[PDB]
């Protein structure tokens, strides 16, 4: 059902620049979105360092267990 | 363990009863009487200590030249210290990870 619906939606989506011959012609504001992406990647790098510390502690705990009996 | 502590408590109670019987015999024969006859039993209690002496005489006496119970067996104690140290290290690492996570928010 959803496939039929999305196919009908894609068919009805042909509004403006209908031919768009760039298919056979394949090659051979956005600032706010880019800034949000940069901030997201910065927070992701921070969380990556946090996860690095966490996995370092986890490897340390594994080392302790290596000493276990 | 159980038997040693029991025999020790028995010897301590025997000594306490001997001291109490001696004090009672002194208080009875000092001033004023048939109860003084029981005072003689106090001397018998003294003989009990002699039996304990005999109990100590013909006791184990493993070597009577050295000390028995070789080894403090505190290897387990050292292992427990290492376990507690590992627990503390894990607590410290967990606290560091928690500080990092709180800073992530």
């Amino acid at each position: 059902r959803k496939l039929r619906l999305v196919y009908d939606k894609c068919n009805e989506n042909c509004g403006g620049m209908d031919p768009i011959p760039v298919e056979q012609l394949i090659p051979y504001e956005r600032r706010e979105i880019v800034e949000v992406n940069k901030k997201l990647k910065q927070k992701n790098q921070q969380l990556k360092q946090i996860m690095d510390q966490l996995r370092n502690l986890i490897w340390d705990i594994n080392a302790m267990l290596a000493m276990r009996n | 363990n159980e038997r040693l502590r029991a025999l020790e408590d028995i010897e301590r109670e025997i000594g306490a009863i001997l001291q109490n019987a001696g004090t009672a015999i002194l208080e009875l024969s000092k001033e004023k009487r048939l109860l003084d006859r029981q005072a003689a039993a106090f001397t018998t209690s003294v003989q009990h200590v002699e039996a304990e002496l005999s109990a100590q005489i013909r006791y184990l006496t493993q070597v009577a030249t050295g000390q028995p119970h070789e080894g403090s067996s505190y290897s387990s104690r050292k292992d427990c210290q290492m376990a507690l140290k590992r627990v503390d290290y894990a607590r410290l690492k967990i606290s560091d990870v928690a500080r990092t996570c709180e800073q992530m928010l």
